[PDB]
C-alpha cells in the first residue's frame, strides 16, 4: 500500500502529524486543529499520554510500550509511533513503517520520508514506541472541505473586474502580433522595392498600435492591483474577525507568532486565487493561438520550438524539489542565529560579568558559517539551473536561425518569415514558461490554504453556548461549587473537588501556596474555561443557565499581569463600553488613588500612553486596573494582586474604597501576603488544590491548623 | 504484545515538540 | 548660506540629531554616537537639559526658553531647536531655520525640510524654545571619518578574486560581441550566395562560443558569490567582536533591534563594497566599447540610442524620489499596524472580558486600510514609472529600425549591418541601464555605513582604565565609599553623599525601600559604570588602581532576573573558566539546594534546556543561579533576590550554609523583606539616596528611628 | 534675551523622540 505523510504545519505539531498519517494511511481523513485539539497539544509540546487518549477516543487501540532492541522479533505491528532526538538536542515525533534487511523507512514531519539504518537509528532513538490497531468503531471517511474553492468563493462578486482583465489581456495579444508580423512586413516589401512613402506610412501606422498595447497594459495593472487589494483585505477581515471568536483553549494552546504569521498566508493564498486563475486562464489560449501561428508559419522550427520547451519543462521540474529543500534547510539555520543574537544581548549583562566573550564570539561564528554553507548550497543549485536553463535557451536561439537559414537555402518559406517567426517566439515562449514555473506556486498556495482555513473550521464561543437570556436580570445571589474537577489539559488535575460556597454580600479572601491553583479558580468563575465535571449554582441555576454576555458584563477581574493598551488613558479607562460621563471616570479615579499622579501628565486626560504604556510606573498600571475594574460597576468584583505594590497607605485607601461599596456586591480577593486581608468575614485556605478551613479568622485560630502554621511561616 | 507496558506515570514523561 | 538637516538612524534619536544640524550650520561637524552619548540619549527620550550640556560641553551657549506665539518679535536667534506634537500621539524635536511672511522652514529629522504656516505650526507645537548661540569656545572643524576608505580596505586582501572577476567579464562581453556579429554574416553572404558548407562551418563555429561564454558566466558568478560571502562573514564577525567589548551605558542606552538590524546591514553595506564598485568597473568599459562599435556602424542611430538613454535616465531620476517617500511612508504605517496585533494577541484575556471586540475589528480595519493606501500608491507609482519606460522602450526600438531602414533604401549601410546594430544594443544599453540604476543603491549603502560604521569608532572599557594591577592579586581587605556620587545619566541623581564601610569578612545586608537605589551599588561594586565624585576604596587602593580582570574574576553578582543560557546545564554552570573538575560542582550543587532536582531530568547533566530554560520553574531558575555564582568562588558575592521564591526550608537551609563557609569572603545580601535579615552583623538602611541606619539590629531598634519604625508592620 | 530663563525642573519635564 502507499506510504503518505502529512508534514507539520508549525513546529510542535509532532504527534498530531504522526496520527493524521497514520489515519490518512489506514483511510480516514480529518482536520488538523481538531485532532490538535484532541491531542491536547501545548506550546511545550505534546505528551505520548494525549497522543493515546485522542486514539483511543477517535476509535484506534493504542498502547505506549517500552523497547530496547526489539524490532527484530516478529511481534510487532506496523505503522508505529516512535520518538527520537535531534543529536540530543530537543524531542521529536516520527513514524516508523517497515524494517526489514536492517534498513528502515521513516517518516518524519519535520522533513518527510527518511531512510535509515539500523545502527545510527538506533543511536537516534532512545525508547518507547506507540502501536496502533484499527477498532471495531474505526469508520473510514473524508472529513475535511476542500477550501481552496472556500477562498476562492470571493471572487464571485467581482466577475467584471476579471472579465475586464481578460479581454485587455485578448486585446493586448491581439495588438501585439501585428507588432510581431512588422519586421515581416518591413523585410519583404518595403527594402526590396525603394517605396519611401509607404515605408513612411507603415512605421507611423504601426507605433500607435504600440502606444495602444501600452495603455491597455496601464488598465490591466491598475485592475490587478485593486482586485489584489481588495481579496487581500477581505480574507484579513475575515480571518481576524473569526479569530477573535475563538475560544481561551485555542490562544492558551499555541504561541503569538503562530496566529500572526496566517497574516502574511493572506498574501500567498492570494497570489493563487488572484494572479494563478488569470494567468492560466489568458496564458493557455494565448499560447494556443501562438503556437497555431507557428505551425502556420513553419512546421520544423515549431517542433524545435516545442522540443526545447519540452527540455526547459524537464530541466524546471527535475531541479525544482532541491531548491525547496535547500530554502528550507535555509530557513532552519537561520532562525538559530537570530536566537543567539537576541539572547545574547539581553543577557549582556551576565556575559560582561563572567566575561564569557570569547566563548560567544566563538559559538556564534560557527552558526554564521552554518548559514553561510546553506546558502552557498543553495546559490550552487540556482547557479546550476540557470547555467543549464541558458544553455537551452542559446542552443534554442542559434538552431533556429540556422534551420530558418537553410530552409531558406533550399527555398521553402521567404527570407523576411524567419525574423517574423523569431518575434513570435517570444509570444510562443512566455505563456508556456509561465505555466511550468506556475507549479511550485500552485504548490504552496495549497499548502497555505490547508494551513489557514484549518482554523477557520473551528467552533467559537457562541456556538458552545445555550441559551439563558429569558429568565436572567442579574448575577447576584449566593455562588456554589460544587464537585467540581477541572484539568488544565491533559495533564494531571490542577483543581480537585470543592463544595465550595460564596454567601451574600460577603467579602471572599482565597489564600494559598503559589504553585497552588488560585487564578484558575477566578478564571472558571468567569468561565474561561469548561468544568469536566460539577457545576458552578447561582440562585440555584448552574453555569448553563446563566447567559454569556451577563456574566462578561457583570465581573471585572483584575489580572495578576496588567495589560495596558496603547493610546489614551481616558480610552484605556472606558473601553467596550460607551455614553458615560466624566463623573464615573473621575470618581474611579479618586477611590483609585489615581487622580493624583494622573494630573501631573502634560495632557488632563488626552496624554496618549505609548509603547503600551511603559512608561509609567507598575503601581500607576494598578491603579489604572482598579479604576478600569469598578468603572463598569460590576457585580462580581475579583481582586488578584492589587495590593503588589502600595506606599503604606494606598492599601488603606483601596480597603477603605472596597469597605464603601454600601451594596451587596461580592468582592472576592486572592492572597499572597497575609497581612493585607485582615478583618475579613470569609477565607479560605487552600492546599493541594483544595481549601480545608473555612471560617473567619477567630474560630480557625483557635482551632490550631495548618492557617496558624502558615503564619507560624510567614512571621 | 512487544513488550511489557509502561504506566501513565511514566507515560507523562514522553514529550514531543 | 545653504541648510543642512541631518535624518536620524533610530526613532529615539531626534534632539542629537538637531544638534548635529545646527553644528553642521555654524560649521562643526561631529559624529553622531558621541553626541547621543553627550545629550544623555535614553530609550524613552532626551531631555531639554540634556541638549542644554551637550551644547554647554560642546562651546555653544544654549539657554531653554518659554515661548507663547511671541515668534514675531527681533532679537532672537536663528536657528533654534523646538519640541512638536504630531497631532496629539508623540514628542519629536525639529529646528526652525528661518522666519519670513508667516511662513515657516523647519528642519524634521524625519522627513528633512519642510514647509510649515503660521496657523499649523502654532497649533502643532506647545511650547519651548532652545535657543544656541556660537560662543568663543565653538571652533568649527571637522571629526567625521570617511566611513567607506575604512569597509573597502576589506578588499584589500582578495585581489586575486576581482582581477578574476574582471578578466572573466572581459572575456565575456568579448565572446559575446561576435555572437551579436552572427546575424551580419548570416544575413549578408550566407543567403545571397547558396554556400551551404560555408553555413554549416559557421553556425557550428558560432556555437562554441556561447558554450565559452557559458563557462565564463559560471565561473565568474561562483568567483562573485564567494567574495560576497567573504565580506559579509567578516563584516558581520568584526562588528559583533567590536559591539561584544563596550561598555554597559551603550547597552542600556539603546534597545536590542537596534543592535540586532546593524547585522543585516552589512548585507546593504556589502552590495556596495563587493557589488557596486566591479559592477561600475565593468560597464563602464563594456559602454565605451559598445559606444565606439556602434559610432563605427553609424552616426545617426548612435546618436538616437544616447537620446533614448538620456531620456531613460531623466525619467528615473525624476521618480527616484516618490519611490523612496512611499516606501518609507508603507514602513511606518506597516510598523504601526503589527503593534496593534502583538498587544491584540497578547492581551486577548482583557479583552475578552471587558468584551472590546467589536472596538478591536473597527481599529485594526482602519490600520488595514491605510496599509492598502500607502501599497496602492506605492503601485502607481510603480505602474506611472513602468509605462514611461516602456513606452521609451518602444518608441526607440521603434525609431532606430525605421533608421536602419531609410538608411538601407538611401544605402548608407548594408542591410545585415541593421540587425547588428539592434544586437549590439542591448551590450550597449544594459552596463548604462545597470549604471543608471547603481545610484539609490550607492546612496542607501552609504547612508548605511554611516548609521554602521558610526559606532566602530567608540571607545570601549579596556582603554578607559587605568593599566596598572601590580599591588594587588587578590580583592581582600576593607570596603570603602566615600561620598560617592552617582548619576544614571542626564536626570536627577539618585545617590546621594554617602559613606559606607563593609569590614573585613564581614556579612553586610544593604535594605532599602523598592524605589531607593540598591542594585545601582551593587553594579558600582560590578564597576558596570564610573562614578562621578567620590572614590571605592579596596583595603587601601582604589578601583581605578585595580585591573578590571580581577574585578570581574573574583567578584560575583547575582542578577534580580535569573538569566539562564540555551544550551547544555553543565557549560550554564561552568562558563567563562574551563578545565573545572565534577565534584565541586556537585558541592555547589549541594550548597545551593538544587542537587536533588537534577536527578529528575530525563539525562543528569546532559539535558538541554530549550527556549533558555523556560519550562524549569522560577526557584530552579533561582538556584541554578547560586550554583552558577558560587562555582566561581568570589572575594565578593552579591546576593540580591535569592528569597524571592520559597518553600520555607530552602532559605533554611541557604542560611545555615552560608553561615558554613570558615573564609573571609565578603556577602552583600540585598533585601526587600526585613525578616528575611535576622541577626545580621550589619545592616544599611538606605532611603532619600544615602545611607541613614548603620549599626546592628539590637542598637537600631534600641535606637527609635526609621528602622523600628517601618518595623510597624510585619507582626 | 526673548524671555524669562526656564528653570530646570519643567527642562527635566521637555522630553524629545
Ligand atoms: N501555562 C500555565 N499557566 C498557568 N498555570 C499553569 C500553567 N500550566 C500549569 N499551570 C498550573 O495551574 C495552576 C495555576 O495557578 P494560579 O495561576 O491560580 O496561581 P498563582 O497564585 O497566580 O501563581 P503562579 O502564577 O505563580 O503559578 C498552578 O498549579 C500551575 O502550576
Ligand atoms: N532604566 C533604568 N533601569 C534601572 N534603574 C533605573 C533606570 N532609570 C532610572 N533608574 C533608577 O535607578 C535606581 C535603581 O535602583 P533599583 O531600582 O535597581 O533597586 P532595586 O532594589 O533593584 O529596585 P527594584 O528591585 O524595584 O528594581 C532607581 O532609582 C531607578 O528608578
Ligand atoms: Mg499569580
Ligand atoms: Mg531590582
Amino acid at each position: 500500500k502507499k506510504y503518505v505523510c502529512v508534514r507539520q504545519y508549525d513546529l510542535t505539531d509532532c504527534g498530531a502529524a504522526c496520527l493524521s498519517s497514520i489515519a490518512q494511511y489506514y483511510g480516514l481523513k480529518m482536520s488538523l486543529a481538531k485532532i490538535r485539539e484532541m491531542t491536547g497539544t501545548d506550546t511545550q509540546g505534546t505528551n505520548a499520554y494525549g497522543l493515546i487518549h485522542a486514539a483511543k477516543q477517535l476509535g484506534f487501540s493504542a498502547k505506549g510500550v517500552k523497547a530496547s532492541k526489539e524490532d527484530l522479533l516478529k511481534d510487532f505491528r506496523l505503522p508505529a509511533i516512535a520518538n527520537v532526538i535531534v543529536d540530543n538536542r530537543l524531542a521529536h515525533f516520527v513514524v516508523i513503517y517497515s524494517i526489514k534487511n536492517r534498513i528502515i523507512t521513516v517518516a518524519d514531519p519535520g522533513k518527510g520520508i527518511v531512510r535509515y539504518s539500523m545502527d545510527d537509528f538506533c543511536s537516534i532513538w532512545t525508547g518507547g514506541l506507540v502501536l496502533l490497531e484499527p477498532g471495531e468503531a474505526f469508520q473510514k471517511g473524508d472529513y475535511t472541505q476542500n477550501m481552496m474553492v472556500k477562498f476562492a468563493g470571493f471572487l464571485k462578486p467581482l466577475k467584471k473586474t476579471v472579465l475586464c482583465i481578460f479581454l485587455a489581456s485578448l486585446l493586448y495579444t491581439a495588438l501585439g502580433i501585428a507588432g510581431s508580423f512588422y519586421i515581416k512586413f518591413l523585410f519583404d516589401d518595403l527594402i526590396k522595392f525603394e517605396k519611401l512613402n509607404d515605408l513612411h506610412i507603415i512605421s507611423a501606422g504601426f507605433a500607435v498600435i504600440f502606444l495602444l498595447q501600452i495603455f491597455l497594459n496601464y488598465y490591466r495593472s491598475i485592475l490587478v492591483t485593486k482586485l489584489g487589494m481588495s481579496i487581500d483585505k477581505s480574507i484579513m477581515m475575515e480571518y481576524y474577525s473569526h479569530v477573535l471568536k475563538l475560544p481561551m483553549n485555542f490562544f492558551n494552546s499555541r504561541k503569538v507568532g503562530e496566529i500572526i504569521s496566517r497574516f502574511m498566508d493572506a498574501s500567498k493564498i492570494r497570489q493563487a486565487i488572484s494572479g494563478a486563475t488569470l494567468t492560466i486562464m489568458i496564458d493557455t489560449i494565448m499560447a494556443v493561438i501562438g503556437g497555431i501561428l507557428l505551425y502556420i508559419q513553419n512546421s520544423s522550427l515549431f517542433f524545435i520550438s516545442f522540443i526545447i520547451i519540452l527540455l526547459y519543462g524537464i530541466i524546471v521540474t527535475v531541479f525544482n524539489k532541491p531548491i525547496q529543500n535547500a530554502n528550507r534547510q535555509i530557513m532552519e539555520d537561520n532562525a538559530k542565529l537570530t536566537s543567539a543574537l537576541v539572547e545574547s544581548v539581553k543577557g549582556i549583562e551576565t556575559i560582561k560579568s563572567f566575561g564569557a566573550e570569547e566563548q560567544t564570539e566563538k559559538s556564534t561564528r560557527d552558526k554564521i558559517e552554518t548559514v553561510m554553507k546553506s546558502s552557498f548550497k543553495e546559490g550552487m543549485l540556482y547557479i546550476n539551473l540557470s547555467s543549464l536553463t541558458g544553455i537551452v535557451a542559446g542552443l534554442g536561439g542559434i538552431v533556429i536561425l540556422w534551420a530558418g537559414a537553410y530552409n531558406v537555402i533550399k527555398g521553402n518559406m521567404s527570407g523576411g518569415q524567419l525574423l517574423a517567426f523569431n518575434a513570435l517566439l517570444a509570444y510562443f515562449l512566455t505563456p508556456v514558461k509561465n505555466l511550468i514555473d506556475l507549479q511550485p506556486l500552485i504548490q504552496t498556495a495549497v499548502v497555505a490554504s490547508n494551513r489557514l482555513g484549518e482554523i477557520l473550521e473551528l467552533a467559537t464561543e457562541k456556538e458552545l453556548r445555550e441559551d439563558s437570556d429569558d429568565f436572567v436580570i442579574s448575577l447576584k445571589g449566593d455562588i456554589e461549587f460544587r464537585n467540581v474537577d477541572f484539568r488544565y489539559g491533559l495533564r494531571k488535575p490542577v483543581l480537585k473537588n470543592i463544595n465550595l460556597t460564596i454567601p451574600k454580600g460577603k467579602t471572599v479572601a482565597i489564600v494559598g501556596e503559589s504553585g497552588s491553583g488560585k487564578t484558575t479558580l477566578a478564571k472558571l468563575l468567569m468561565n474561561f474555561y469548561s468544568p469536566e465535571k460539577g457545576d458552578i449554582l447561582i440562585n440555584g441555576h448552574s453555569i448553563k443557565n446563566i447567559s454569556l454576555e451577563l456574566i462578561r458584563k457583570k465581573i471585572a477581574f483584575v489580572s495578576q499581569d496588567v495589560f495596558i493598551f496603547s493610546g489614551t488613558v481616558k480610552e484605556n479607562l472606558c473601553l467596550g463600553n460607551e455614553n458615560v460621563d466624566m463623573d464615573e471616570i473621575i470618581k474611579a479615579a479618586k477611590m483609585a488613588n489615581a487622580h493624583d499622579f494622573i494630573e501631573k501628565l502634560p495632557l488632563k486626560y488626552d496624554t496618549f500612553l505609548n509603547e503600551s504604556g511603559a512608561n509609567l510606573s507598575e503601581g500607576q498600571k494598578q491603579r489604572l486596573a482598579i479604576a478600569r475594574a469598578l468603572l463598569k460597576k460590576p457585580d462580581i468584583l475579583i481582586l488578584d494582586e492589587a495590593t503588589s505594590n502600595l506606599d503604606s497607605i494606598t492599601e488603606n485607601h483601596i480597603k477603605d474604597a472596597i469597605y464603601g461599596l454600601e451594596d451587596d456586591v461580592t468582592v472576592i480577593i486572592i492572597a499572597h501576603r497575609l497581612s493585607t486581608i485582615v478583618n475579613c468575614d470569609k477565607i479560605y485556605l487552600l492546599k493541594d488544590g483544595e481549601i480545608v478551613e473555612s471560617g473567619s479568622h477567630t474560630e480557625l485560630i483557635a482551632l490550631k491548623g495548618c492557617y496558624f502554621k502558615m503564619w507560624k511561616q510567614t512571621e | 504484545n512487544i513488550g511489557r507496558e509502561l504506566t501513565d506515570e511514566e507515560l507523562m514523561e514522553m514529550t514531543g515538540g
